[PDB]
């Protein structure tokens, strides 16, 4: 019964909305839909272990410094959206990922990066220039479509995966320090 | 500029006392006066064999400085017939010019088991220490450690 905060980033018009009701409501934009989206709590089974996703989508909250400053603290990790349409979503993906490095003080923050709305065949940003810049943060890439739903559970789960090995590994150096603190004088 | 920022510190820098006390019942086991800090020579100690009974010993290093530090800290590498045995960082924080502080460290002794004589250890021990100003090397010395 553990709650992983998880916080969709990106620039607008990405599909940061669309992800996250996909996520949620297995269903594509179809319906109208008057709720107002921050944050939703989902339990989910990820490999054998039921746990509790907050996720919280940006789109909204982003435009707000107090609130930005909030989500990039709570947050444990991080989609980073853009779309392959749009070079200029890509192009701001560092500003994002500096931001949040930044606001946690830290150099190993889990994040995921995604290329969404990989269905459309105007492509402008590929997916070795995409797996490049994943590679050079050394973190994994994933293309989806939250209009056909490709790509949409293997980004949320491998997220989950890196806060999992994030806080295994701090559970590890926390017992390898009790041990190696004791003196012989 | 660096070079010339860690000689003024270890110029205004100054080991008054150090002391170490059984940390549960506080009784002073040993003391020194002599700047066992100081770099060119080999300094010795004779501490009493008890110390290695002790469940935890606090030591006390009383300090004074001319020079400001943001991030004074040591760091401890302890030989034992040179190959080192035990690797220690310690951090005081700021330092007031031309302050004297205590700087108080807690030392919890190994499980009984790997705890080693003091037959085997005398005049076998070397610590080496090195103080730092953050990322500044101001000095690095060394005491020979004898239990008696
Ligand atoms: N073709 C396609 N369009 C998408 C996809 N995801 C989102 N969109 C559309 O892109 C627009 C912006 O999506 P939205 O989720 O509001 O973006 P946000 O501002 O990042 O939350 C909307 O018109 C969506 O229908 C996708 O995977 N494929
Ligand atoms: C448990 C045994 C200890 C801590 C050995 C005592 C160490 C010294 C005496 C030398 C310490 C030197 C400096 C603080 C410069």
């Amino acid at each position: 019964g553990t709650e992983y905060k998880l916080v969709v980033v990106g620039a607008g018009g990405v599909g940061k909305s669309a992800l996250t009701i996909q996520l949620i409501q297995n269903h594509f934009v179809d319906e109208y839909d008057p709720t107002i989206e921050d944050s939703y709590r989902k339990q989910v089974v990820i490999d054998g272990e039921t746990c509790l996703l907050d996720i919280l989508d940006t789109a909204g909250q982003e435009e707000y410094s107090a609130m930005r400053d909030q989500y990039m603290r709570t947050g444990e990790g991080f989609l980073c959206v853009f779309a392959i349409n749009n070079t200029k979503s890509f192009e701001d993906i560092h500003h994002y990922r500096e931001q949040i490095k930044r606001v946690k003080d830290s150099e190993d923050v889990p994040m995921v990066l995604v290329g969404n709305k990989c269905d459309l065949p105007s492509r402008t940003v590929d997916t070795k220039q995409a797996q490049d810049l994943a590679r050079s943060y050394g973190i994994p890439f994933i293309e989806t479509s939250a209009k056909t739903r490709q790509g949409v559970d293997d980004a949320f789960y491998t997220l989950v995966r890196e806060i999992r090995k994030h806080k295994e590994k701090m559970s590890k150096d926390g017992k390898k320090k009790k041990k190696k603190s004791k003196t012989k004088c | 500029a660096k070079d010339e920022r860690a000689r003024e510190i270890l110029r205004g820098f100054k080991l008054n006392w150090m002391n170490l006390r059984d940390a549960e019942t506080g009784k002073i086991l040993w003391q020194g006066t002599e700047d066992l800090s100081v770099p060119g020579v080999e300094h010795e100690a004779r501490v009493p064999k008890k110390i290695l009974k002790c469940k935890a010993v606090s030591r006390e290093l009383n300090f004074s400085s001319t020079e400001q530090m943001e991030k004074f800290r040591l760091e401890q590498k302890v030989y034992f017939k040179g190959q080192c045995l035990e690797e220690w960082f310690f951090e005081f924080g700021f330092v007031i010019p031309n302050s004297t502080n205590t700087w108080q460290s807690l030392i919890e002794a190994a499980p009984e088991s790997q705890m080693m004589p003091a037959s085997v250890l005398t005049g076998n021990v070397i610590i080496e220490t090195k103080f730092f100003d953050d990322d500044l090397l101001v000095s690095t010395s060394r005491v020979r450690l004898f239990y008696v």
